[PDB]
């Protein structure tokens, strides 16, 4: 979070930290259905949007 | 350490008629005794600590 | 279609003891030569301006190919359910129109690529080939294998999944060059009955057919219980539809009782059954009387206690599969059977079999170490091998430091092997003349080979010759 | 709003030629093959392909 606010501060932009929802860090976890894989916790929510 | 272990072995070319008696004589020797013996007065005489 | 007894079928025909609910089934038996579409368009059509029918249920006893298909297509145009339950009309197909109300007897395109996985397992039969053609389904074939090789413990290779694409002239030498990029030893093939005749003519020449080498056919792919080409190499084993057990005149009692049940039931609860037009046309005019609400609970029916539920695609969900195996004398002989995800091989040790040893190990702490199966497959897991046991034999897995050196030998001089641990006495001994052991085995000619942790001398080397030392002890 | 179109894709009359010139010199190659069968004959004579 220091790091964070020097990076603002430079690059000069706005934020708003908010935490993980189920708290795991990410791994690629396999669909009951089919092969389809996607990625879960802090790692699939940058690809999500 | 050692690096590398094979033993010795007498060696006989292809097709002589010696070459099982030869390899008898060895294996009833080592549980004689025989080959503990000869170690002892020609290999294992300490001269020096 | 084809030849039967009409007396022999009717017997049945007024059987179904539904005095629960007043079905009334006004059971018609009609035959005709039907095979072309022209005498199915001039009678389906034609049948409800005779009778008031709203349920057509059809049988077949014809190899034909594409009866399936023409055969759908009439319940899309219209909105009577018609169940496929003999014949042509069973074939699997690959998708249905989302108003063609089409179902079948017999089991779908995912579970016979479940059962050939359930098989290999029991015999270990960890390397395999897929071939494939084109053909409305063959995407799911590869797929649901690769979907159970990702998430297992078993240790599964893959290699050489080239499909052949026989479709342009002078296919030989394509086929030559695609098919001799197979080197392992089964081959899972999925074809039709007429296709598969053409790729067994290439495999013959090139010298892969014989011993050592094994196909897989899904049920399509046999087709017929007596019709054999005599292209089918000895030894093909394919997972069918059971018609031993499942006659025909049970067939028809069976898919009967399941329609009358399904329409007459939505009268407890809608208490409006739908009367439709019983013509082959003013089918728009008719479009308030919805089928939907039918169609709903049709399929999940149950008769005297089971479950003949079918899926959205058309296809029963919980179906009966034997598997069977053919022989010299071409003709089809059951090993397998299959009911609700359980499998019960005739044979516990594959008959066929110098390059096949037997060997005879023991179990020693840092050595050769026996673990149990693993318990949620059933099969011996990575790194280690399946080694037999008697007391009926059990299946163990075998691991340790002679083991390696064991693959690691087999793979220079070439040569298989199956062990089996002891149970007659343990490293060897002689009392009143006889060996009793791993070397009591060796002797008698039982074994061949054994290794393990054995220690040389005088005495046991007069009966048996043992290798360079590998350890010293 | 940018749209697109396709020339010639609603005249029904003007894809009638072309329909019969392509085949036109398809038919021509296909005299000279062997064993020029015939398509069934009528709705039930044949069954077969
Ligand atoms: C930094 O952001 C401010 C805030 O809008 C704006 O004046 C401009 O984008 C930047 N100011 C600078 C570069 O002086
Ligand atoms: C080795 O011993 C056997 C029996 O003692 C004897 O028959 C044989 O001749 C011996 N080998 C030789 C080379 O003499």
């Amino acid at each position: 979070i220091d790091l964070l606010i020097k990076l603002a501060r430079t690059m000069n932009f706005t934020y708003e930290v908010h935490l993980v929802a189920d708290g795991k860090f990410g791994t690629q976890e396999r669909v009951n259905n089919s092969n389809k894989k996607e990625w879960n916790g802090m790692m699939g929510e940058l690809l999500s949007g | 350490e050692l690096f590398f272990r094979s033993g010795f072995g007498i060696g006989m070319r292809k097709d002589s008629p010696w070459k099982q008696n030869v390899s008898l004589s060895i294996l009833k020797s080592h549980e004689n005794g025989f080959m503990e013996d000869l170690d002892k007065t020609w290999v294992r005489y300490q001269e020096c600590d | 279609v084809g030849t039967s007894d009409e007396v022999a079928i009717k017997d049945a025909h007024e059987k179904d003891d539904f005095h629960h609910l007043s079905v009334v089934p006004r059971v018609e038996l009609v035959a005709m030569n039907e095979t072309d579409p022209k005498s199915i368009i001039t009678r389906i059509c034609d049948l409800m301006s005779d009778r008031k029918i709203q349920g057509v249920v059809f049988a077949d006893d014809t190899d034909q190919e594409a009866i399936a298909q023409i055969l759908d297509f009439i319940s899309a145009q219209t909105l009577t359910p018609i169940l496929g339950i003999h014949g042509g009309s069973s074939m699997i197909m690959a998708d249905k129109d989302e108003s063609s109300m089409f179902f079948q007897f017999g089991p779908s395109i995912e579970q016979q690529a479940s059962v050939m996985l359930n098989i290999m397992e029991e015999y270990d039969w960890y390397i395999f080939s897929i071939v494939t053609t084109y053909f409305p389904g063959y995407q799911d074939f590869v797929n649901k294998i690769r979907s159970t090789i990702e998430n297992s413990f078993v240790g599964w290779e893959l290699e050489e999944v080239l499909l052949l694409d026989m479709s342009l002239d002078d296919g030989d030498s394509k086929i030559q060059n695609q098919l001799k990029k197979l080197q392992s030893p089964i081959i899972l093939l999925y074809c039709t009955k007429e296709e598969a005749t053409y790729i067994f003519e290439v495999a013959n020449s090139v010298g892969l057919t014989g011993y050592g080498y094994t196909w897989i056919v899904p049920s399509l792919v046999a087709g017929d219980t007596d019709t054999v080409p005599a292209e089918f190499p000895t030894g093909l084993i394919s997972v069918s539809y059971d018609e031993w057990d499942y006659g025909l005149p049970a067939r028809v009692r069976d898919g009967i009782a399941i329609i009358t049940t399904a329409a007459s039931d939505m009268l407890s609860e809608h208490s409006f059954i739908p009367e439709p037009k019983s013509s082959c046309y003013n089918t728009h005019e008719k479009r308030i009387y919805q089928s939907n609400m039918l169609n709903r609970y049709l399929i999940n029916v149950t008769f005297e206690g089971r479950n003949l539920s079918f899926s959205e695609d058309g296809y029963q969900m919980h179906p009966k599969l034997v598997i069977i195996l053919l022989n010299k004398e071409r003709k089809w002989e059951r090993v397998g059977k299959w009911k609700d995800k359980s499998l019960q091989m005739k044979y516990y040790v594959w008959p066929r079999m110098d390059d096949h040893l037997s060997i005879v190990t023991l179990e020693e702490a840092p050595f050769v170490i026996v673990e149990s199966v693993d318990p949620l497959s059933g099969t011996c897991m990575r790194n280690t091998v399946p080694c037999q046991k008697r007391i009926g034999y059990i299946k163990k897995c075998c691991k340790g430091f002679c083991i390696d050196i064991l693959k690691k030998i087999s793979k220079s001089v070439k040569f298989t092997y199956d062990l089996y641990l002891v149970t007659n006495g343990k490293h060897g001994k002689k009392i009143n003349g006889t060996w009793n052991g791993m070397i009591g085995e060796v002797v008698m000619k039982r074994a061949y080979m054994a290794v393990g942790s054995l220690t040389i001398n005088e005495e046991r080397s007069e009966v048996v010759d043992f290798s360079v030392p590998f350890i010293e002890t | 709003i940018l749209g697109l179109q396709l020339i010639n894709g609603k005249n029904e009359s003007a894809h009638i030629s072309d329909a019969v010139g392509v085949v036109a010199q398809a038919v021509h190659e296909l005299l000279e093959k062997e064993n020029i069968t015939d398509p069934p004959r009528g709705c039930v004579g044949n069954t077969n392909i």
